[PDB]
RNA sequence: CCAUGAGGUGGCAAGAAAUGGGCUACAUUUUCUACCCCAGAAACGAUAGCCCUUAUGAAUAAGGGUCGAAGGUGGAUUUAGCAG
């Protein structure tokens, strides 16, 4: 018995995604990889600071985006330029939502010196995988 | 041979390295001041971006009051629930 | 309906420098997913292809490095955990390549690139003897 | 804001190590060079002995960034293994597969 | 005997430039500046006029911080430097009547010209 | 409170401009994008999940962008800037004729802010012999001289360079290094000439 | 001249007008330099102040102080052919070192042995 | 919460003893020599100790000389194993 990013089975009234509803040796067979990057592969290297930055990135902005997003986000870097996308809900303004985009790409290109973008996708209630 | 040591000695002067002899502990200084030091290597000065830096951006963001901390709520509302209790 | 007038184009001029002869362009694409990599392949050829270049492929072995974790915290060494780190080779060469063609085809390339994966250059250029020799 | 205590002193070492690194190089070929006076080895040596502590390199070691685990850290990753299965359970990073070969 | 074609030399921009008048403007599409999905999809010129300046006041905003704040950002992670990155800065120095005045271009102010002056 | 519109699917003609519409790489947005494509694990009874919450097209890397169509577009675009390679030059033996001085550098390219790498540094270049130095005393001398950077086999002399950083200082130095080496071949010294 | 800048900060205002196209949004993050420059060859910037690689590698003419046979002389050709292989530290970083070791043996110059 | 917190010097980390897991060998299928398999000799065994050298460190490991013994297949108390 081993647990490990896996959610316990319960009398099945409780929604549950993709993500988490699949367990973390099913990563490579059936899912992907929410960071997107080479410093895994052989020959880079910084892969260290990719990780903590990457991790940073997504604590701050699950957290100056909080209540809106119902899952993980994905992250594409594509040499310098960095992309994120999100799922997000139609909870609060467009107002807000445009300028904490506007904030939060400002704090990070000014913050790691890098080209910065990102995309939100809203839905009216988050979608579930099925009910565990 | 006399022949492949002045030969030795002739590729020594033109790649660069030195043409008389030396011992080991003498090649230790030539690599030495060939390969930088572990200390002055960036591996070991940066092992990780400042906590510092870090927490003290997050800290100053929540006072302004936009970043919710959900962990920093918990702590000071049972700190809040333990200075209440005595 | 609305269609441009007049396409603005670059201003571009032939330097009195003659252009580079590059030998080989050899690029080897390393990647996480074989369809990923095959989609980028098919992308560069077709591209190639267009631009009027000679083309060759092939898919160098798959390499994998693995490391052993422990599964739990304080004390089991019976029940470890493994991961598998596996990168994928694919290598595009281009002979008889100008230098301004390689210049252009590799920014087109340099900005068409997916995410997850890395390119290595590898550029052959001939030239004349020096004048010291 | 670091992890801990022990951090803390881990830093302060790395940062005293790297801020005199080259000096430490030099005094250490000029002491392990053999040719050179044997009473300039000695002079070197007493150098070496006067310099400060938590100067040298080898004081310091390599922990983790996340949860200051010294032990059972990689050197690339520089995380603890612990941490290092939580993101590869999670997914987070990228291109790393578990080995069910 | 040997022919060689010549070199040119490009702009870095220049290149884009021709990709981008290779394609023309997007058919019944709103600016790309506007999000793609319909709930944020400005649907009215005073809305969307609204949500522009709201993200323009965003751009203020983090301006406003990396100015009151700039050792944060004072690290120089990028390999390239890049002042338009860098913090912006408006310190007055200590007193120095030749170098405060110098200074005095560089900060573009009323205060400090007015305190040279005295 | 706010409605959102309905997705762009039923708005978009049949006949449209996809490279117009996708210019660069951008997300699926599957708001926007009319393909009804699923992807996912088909539940029990089941199909896999629909395009709008199918987050992970977008963990997949992204191709929507630069179609058939596109590229052509492109390549016919940029096919008046690229110029063409001489027709005289059409084998490998007439080029290194034409230039026997083989030179080659490298460098990767990296998911990152940063941009400098190491390896950058390193050059090598290689030529062959047996036609260059038209002698033998001073061939036999640089035959002895070099120990292992030559290889008779394929008949070429091969010499690596990163001593320096910079790729141009790497070049200027192998080219005065081959210089030098090719000056001090041409003379010789008593003990050479007693062996 | 400023107000020649003055003027043409104000036309470059009156021209700036928001971008429709991600190729205009490159354009732009080109002409602020942070995408970087196709072809990469790791080295836009960063040239070592124009210095060469006979500056780097021939330390000779900053060895003059010694004779060509002493202990002196053995350890800084040792240093001087470490410097040499070691291409990231420049000429800088090689006069310092070299500068130290004299500042070094000449302060302890009451030897000569 | 003048501390049960924090900072800097040192040693601590041995065995009268029993036991566990691994390495060496209790021989001639062994030991040595060149090759790894058509040969020739011996009739073995120190990964411990003493001395020295070397690797990095500011301050254990490998190598060289000496020491050349214990040791004589324990069986059903019980371990691993169904083929590469
Ligand atoms: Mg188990
Ligand atoms: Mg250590
Ligand atoms: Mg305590
Ligand atoms: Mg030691």
């Amino acid at each position: 018995k081993n647990r490990a990013a896996r959610v316990r089975v319960s009398k099945g009234d409780k929604p549950v995604t993709y993500e988490e509803a699949h367990a973390p040796h099913y990563i490579a067979h059936r899912k992907g990889w929410l960071s997107l990057h080479t410093g895994n592969l052989d020959g880079e290297d910084h892969a260290a600071e990719r990780t903590v930055e990457d991790v940073f990135l997504r604590k701050f902005m699950w957290g100056t985006f909080p209540g809106c997003l119902a899952d993980q986000l994905v992250l594409k870097r594509r040499g310098n330029q960095l992309e994120i996308c999100a799922v997000v809900l139609r909870q609060l303004s467009p107002h807000k939502y445009y300028f904490l985009v506007g904030y939060s790409e400002t704090l990070l290109s000014y913050f790691y010196k890098c080209p910065v973008r990102l995309h939100l996708q809203t839905v009216p209630s988050k979608v579930v995988y099925k009910y565990l | 041979s006399e022949y492949a040591f002045r030969m030795s000695r002739l590729s020594a002067r033109l790649f660069g390295e030195v043409t008389r002899p030396t011992n080991s502990k003498s090649m230790k200084v030539v690599k030495l001041f060939s390969e930088l030091p572990l200390a002055k290597k960036k591996e070991t000065y940066d092992w990780y971006p400042n906590h510092h830096t870090y927490a003290e951006l997050m800290q100053t963001l929540r006072f302004l009051g936009l970043y919710r901390d959900e962990h920093q709520d918990f702590m000071d509302e049972q700190k809040r629930l333990k200075k209440l209790r005595g | 309906v609305d269609v441009p007038k007049d396409l603005t184009k670059p201003v571009v001029t032939i330097s009195d420098e003659p252009d580079i002869l590059y030998k080989r362009l050899s690029v080897l694409v390393k990647g996480h997913d074989k369809a990923v990599l095959d989609s980028y392949e098919y992308f560069a050829v077709l591209a190639a292809k267009e631009l009027g270049i000679s083309i060759k492929v092939h898919e160098p072995p798959r390499k994998i490095e693995r490391f052993t974790l422990l599964q739990s915290v304080h004390i089991y060494k019976k029940h470890r955990v493994q991961y598998e780190m596996r990168t994928l080779y694919r290598c595009l060469e281009l002979e008889h390549l100008t230098g301004s063609t390689a210049d252009v085809y590799l920014e087109y390339i340099q900005r068409n690139l997916p995410e997850g994966v890395a390119m290595e250059v590898t550029k052959t250029q001939l030239e004349q003897l020096p004048e010291h020799i | 804001h670091y992890v801990d205590w022990r951090m803390w002193r881990d830093v302060k070492r790395r940062k005293m190590a790297y801020e005199y690194a080259d000096e430490r190089l030099r005094i250490n070929s000029l002491r392990k060079n053999t040719i050179l006076p044997k009473i300039l080895q000695d002079v070197a040596d007493e150098e070496i002995a006067a310099l400060p502590r938590d100067s040298c390199p080898v004081r310091i070691r390599n922990r983790c960034v996340m949860t200051s685990r010294p032990r059972g850290v990689k050197r690339r990753w520089r995380l603890s293994r612990i941490v290092f299965r939580h993101l590869a359970d999670h997914g987070q990073l990228s291109g790393i597969q578990r080995a069910t070969w | 005997e040997v022919v060689i074609p010549k070199k040119k030399t490009w702009d870095k921009v220049a290149v884009l430039q021709a990709l981008a008048s290779t394609v023309n403007r997007d058919t019944t599409a709103v600016p790309y500046v506007f999000q793609d999905d319909p709930y944020l999809m400005p649907a009215s010129s005073l809305e969307s006029r609204s949500f522009l300046l709201a993200k323009k006041s965003g751009e203020n905003v983090a301006k406003f911080i990396i100015n009151s704040y700039p050792k944060y950002f004072q690290k120089d992670i990028a390999e390239p430097h890049i002042p338009c990155l860098m913090p912006e800065y408006f310190e007055p120095q200590i007193k120095d009547i030749s170098e405060a005045a110098l200074k005095e271009r560089i900060e573009l102010r009323k205060v400090k010209a007015s305190v040279d002056m005295f | 409170r706010r409605k959102a519109l309905p997705p762009r699917t039923e708005k978009m003609a049949v006949d449209q401009d996809w490279p117009s519409v996708y210019p660069v790489a951008a997300p699926f947005k599957p708001s926007a994008v009319p393909l009804p494509v699923r992807m996912g694990y088909p539940v029990k009874k089941g199909v896999p999940m629909a395009k709008e919450g199918n987050l992970e097209l977008l963990k997949i890397p992204n191709f929507l962008h630069l179609t058939p169509v596109a590229i052509k577009k492109h390549c016919e675009a940029l096919k008046d800037f690229c110029t063409e390679w001489p027709a005289a030059l059409d084998s490998d033996e007439k080029c290194e004729k034409h230039f026997p001085i083989e030179i080659d550098s490298t460098d990767y390219v990296s998911s990152g802010p940063s941009v400098r790498n190491p390896r950058a540094r390193v050059v090598v270049l290689r030529v062959k012999l047996s036609s260059l130095n038209l002698d033998d005393h001073a061939k036999k001398k640089l035959i002895k001289l070099v120990g292992e950077r030559y290889c008779k086999t394929t008949d070429v002399l091969t010499i690596k360079t990163d001593r320096c950083p910079l790729r141009r200082q790497n070049y200027d130095y192998a080219v005065y290094l081959l210089t030098v080496l090719y000056h001090e071949s041409w003379n010789t010294e008593e003990w050479e000439k007693s062996k | 001249s400023l107000w020649d800048v003055e003027f043409a900060k104000q036309l470059a205002t009156v021209n700036e007008q928001p971008l429709q196209n991600g190729f205009e949004e490159l354009i732009q993050w080109t002409k602020e330099g942070k995408l970087w420059e196709f072809p990469i060859n790791n080295e836009a910037g960063f040239d070592d102040d124009g210095s060469e690689f006979h500056e780097h590698i021939f330390l000779e003419k900053h060895l003059e102080s010694f004779p060509k046979q002493g202990p002196i002389r053995h350890f800084m050709e040792l240093v001087t052919c470490g410097l040499s292989k070691n291409p990231y530290l420049s000429v800088k970083q090689k006069v310092e070192h070299i500068e130290w070791f004299r500042n070094y043996f000449n302060e302890k110059k009451d030897i000569l042995k």
